[PDB]
DNA sequence: GGCCAGTGCCT
DNA sequence: TAGGCACTGGCC
């Protein structure tokens, strides 16, 4: 249930999807987001219909990230009718993230 | 004879005033000094040691006492003072002959630590001096609460100073004597403190005579300066960074930024069991944040709308942008086109050098034809580098009188030659690389306008003819009479070695000659046959077995080293000691001592013959020595009939150094005329 | 600062 | 493991 985002396929997928849209821009090489990995897949799993996950490699997707100011990864992003709503740093956690989604939806 | 030292208010340049001078006379065994009001005293004291034909020793005399005190004194005193060469004693020339295999700070120009091996113990401590008494000045005031400048240590004198004065004569005295000790340089049964300047040139090594006068020289040779176009190199300078900023925009197109792990602390470890994995990125853990806003008062709390959460950690990351100067970028872009690295760096790290990036080839034509805008790029930062944004750049160092004024040490390298710094005059692009011809043409005496009728100079380019082989012919001359001397000025040598190594073209000849007089490394030899390290040592076996008295000559020089050795040096043509760091290494270190000491005496008997034919040496006279680059000088002279008796009186001077000194070979010079370095050369 | 790995420019 | 300078990058 993932959607997995290109620079190209950006702007159609989330700045025009209408809906909210959590973005999680990564890197093969960090630690943290190998981490968080597991927990996305289930979250998509959990909030069909209601939200959507979408990824974004920086290393072959290199000219979204800096529009952003990305400063660390893994990058959480909410957006809300192709506008940022919340951001959030750092490998939450399987409840972290449900507190953090919840409240923002 | 005497010794003496001052301290003035500034390097040469600029100085303005004598602050004080200390003399010892060996004659009565006593230290006299004199203070700012005694100038005139000191150098009465300084002319009657000329009046008895006596010595004056001053360490690094040649390049700053001496000049210095003839400045000062028309400055100060409106009185003519100038000392001769023949009086004249410096014992950094002299340690620099006789501790050769040494380096030195160049009087505190140079960071002893980046300087390899040992230094003089005497000689470091003159040359840090100047770094010593500005401490000592600066806890001084730093004590009385006060703040330090610039080099205010300079502005005035102070007893400090003539304190730090009197300890650099009884140092240059303790320097002298042990350089005096030296039996190779200096006979024993003669007392040189207490003979006269003619006994002492004289009864001494030749090279002690010949290494003083190149020294005073290229003193004056670094004071006339090379003139330079300095609105020339400026309008290459935008130019070149006008191109430099189009294969920027180019590169940065076709190879993107990307990120890159920077500023973490912790190491990751990983969450199931804790081992540490120090090759992942160090992470950051915050210790603050959450997704709500502490509470403070069922009732839902206020979203915190900070970035992190305690506990959650991260990999800190940069942006960073392609860059075509760094080697890492540039190996981290090919590798993800494809490339795969053979050469590596005897450190972890794939060889990037303009050699193998020739030989890179991707799939994809974009970046396959980057690779050359890449070479480009380098280039340009090069020569960039080197005319404008260097810390050595040409465009820092040039004078108010439109000049740049090289520094130059007459023995700079073991074998005698000669080295050049601040900048280095001696590695100017030549014409036929890339910008070379627009480089080259900014500097020449054209660019120098006369005194007195603004009318440019014209330049006398001069290079010694073949110098090496005829080097190498005259030494196999014991073995084969003169057959290889008879070839090179008469035959063909290059195709007769052509015969003699399995060479394909005559050039090959020429090209493997070359490398075979600098010893060049086997693999370039090999890259002349398309081989390479193979066909290398392979060819200089084949070579030797059919010139058999080079085969005998290099034997021979063994014999003499080599009995483990039987003594570490070589004697050269003056008589000095060549330092050998390595048997095989023999014959080139002989062949390169004997061009750098014939090289020293030719510049050095030229401008006397000139100066005997009536010419005045300098920018107010009719000639000026303004560079000296191993087998070439450049000479600027007030008119062409000028430049025509200085080509003329060149050749007549290399032919009195081949008799001089026995040469087996014909010594011969050429001689070119024009406006500047580029048409000269 | 300085310190240093890698390279290139001149003979 | 030609011999000398000197430049830029990357680092503690
Ligand atoms: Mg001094």
């Amino acid at each position: 249930k993932i959607i997995h985002l290109t620079d190209d396929s950006f702007d159609t997928d989330v700045l025009k999807a209408d809906g909210a849209i959590l973005v999680d821009f990564w890197a093969e090489w960090c630690g943290p987001c190998k981490m968080i990995a597991p927990i996305l897949d289930e979250i998509a799993d959990e909030y069909q219909g209601k939200l959507t996950v979408a990824k974004l490699n920086i290393d072959q997707n290199p000219g979204t990230a800096p529009k952003y100011g990305i400063r660390g990864i893994p990058t959480l992003l909410l957006f809300k009718n192709g506008e940022v709503a919340a951001t959030k740093v750092g490998a939450l956690s399987k409840g972290q993230l449900k507190e953090f989604l919840d409240a923002n939806l | 004879m005497i010794v003496s030292d001052i301290e003035a208010n500034a390097l040469l340049e600029s100085v303005t005033k004598f602050h004080c001078g200390v003399i010892y006379d060996y004659s009565t065994a006593e230290y006299v000094s004199y203070r700012p009001s005694d100038f005139g005293a000191y150098l009465d004291a300084l002319e009657a040691e000329v009046a008895r034909g006596g010595l004056i020793v001053f360490h690094n005399g040649h390049k700053y006492d001496v000049p210095a005190l003839t400045k000062l004194a028309k400055l100060q005193l409106n009185r003519e003072f100038h000392l001769p060469r023949e009086n004249c004693i410096d014992t950094l020339v002299l340690s620099r002959l006789i501790h050769s295999n040494l380096k030195d700070t160049d009087m505190g120009l140079l960071r002893s630590g980046k300087l390899p091996g040992a230094l003089e113990a005497w000689g470091y401590r003159l040359g840090e001096m100047k770094g010593e008494y500005k401490d000592d000045f600066k806890r001084m005031l730093e004590e009385q609460g006060e703040e330090y400048v610039d080099g205010m240590e300079w502005w005035n004198f102070n007893e400090e100073m003539m304190d730090y004065n009197v300890q650099d004569v009884v140092v240059t005295k303790a320097l002298l004597e042990k350089l005096l000790s030296d039996k190779h340089y200096f006979p024993p049964e003669i007392d040189f403190t207490d003979v006269g300047y003619t006994t002492f040139w004289s009864e001494s090594l030749e090279a002690v005579d010949i290494e003083h006068r190149a020294a005073w020289l290229l003193a004056k040779q670094e004071r006339n300066g090379f003139p330079f176009d300095t609105k020339a190199i400026e309008e290459l300078y935008v130019e070149l960074a006008a191109r430099r900023s189009e294969l920027l925009r180019k590169l940065t197109e076709t190879f993107g930024s990307w990120y890159q792990p920077k500023g973490g602390t912790e190491m990751f470890c990983h969450p199931r069991t804790g081992k540490p994995l120090p090759k992942y990125p160090r992470i950051k853990t915050p210790k603050v944040g959450g997704i709500f806003k502490k509470p403070k008062n069922r009732e839902p709390c206020e979203l915190d709308t900070r970035e992190y959460v305690a506990g959650a950690p991260y990999t800190p990351v940069e942006h960073v942008v392609f860059n075509p100067s760094s080697r890492d970028h540039i190996q981290k872009k090919l590798q993800e086109a494809g490339w795969v690295p053979t050469k590596y760096t005897d450190k972890g790290a794939p060889v990037v050098d303009d050699e193998v990036l020739e030989g890179v080839r991707v799939d994809d034509p974009e970046k396959q034809a980057a690779i050359d805008l890449i070479k480009e790029y380098l280039m340009i930062q090069k020569r960039i580098g080197q005319s404008a944004e260097g810390d050595k750049a040409w465009l820092r160092y040039v004078a108010e009188d439109g000049k740049i004024h090289g520094s130059v040490n007459p023995n700079g390298a073991v074998t005698g030659r000669a080295t050049h710094a601040f900048p280095n005059l001696a590695q100017i692009p030549g014409v036929r690389s890339p910008y070379g011809e627009q480089c080259r043409a900014a500097f020449g005496a054209e660019h120098h306008l006369d005194g007195i009728t603004g009318k440019p100079w014209v330049q006398a380019g001069i290079d010694a003819s073949g110098l090496e082989l005829r080097c190498l012919a005259h030494f196999m001359a014991r073995f084969d009479n003169g057959e290889y001397a008879h070839e090179i000025l008469n035959g063909d040598i290059h195709t007769k070695n052509q015969i003699a190594a399995e060479l394909p073209t005559r050039d090959n000849a020429k090209t493997f000659i070359y490398g075979f007089l600098y010893g060049a490394g086997d693999e370039k030899i090999g890259q002349i046959v398309g081989a390479g390290k193979e066909r290398g040592k392979e060819l200089k076996k084949k070579f030797l077995e059919n010139t058999p008295a080079i085969a005998a000559l290099r034997e021979s020089i063994q014999q003499t080293l080599v009995e483990k050795w039987k003594r570490r040096w070589i004697k050269g043509l003056d008589g000095r000691k060549v330092h050998v760091r390595s048997p095989h290494a023999a014959l080139n270190t002989l062949l390169q001592s004997a061009g750098a000491l014939i090289c020293k005496l030719w510049i050095i008997k030229t401008e006397e013959m000139l100066v005997e034919k009536g010419l005045k040496h300098g920018w107010d006279g009719d000639f000026a020595y303004m560079a000296w680059v191993h087998d070439e000088i450049q000479v600027g002279c007030r008119t062409e009939e000028i430049a025509q008796v200085v080509i003329e009186t060149a050749q007549e001077a290399m032919r009195w150094v081949g008799d001089h000194w026995n040469f087996r070979c014909l010594l011969d010079t050429e001689g070119k005329m024009g406006p500047n370095w580029a048409i000269c050369h």
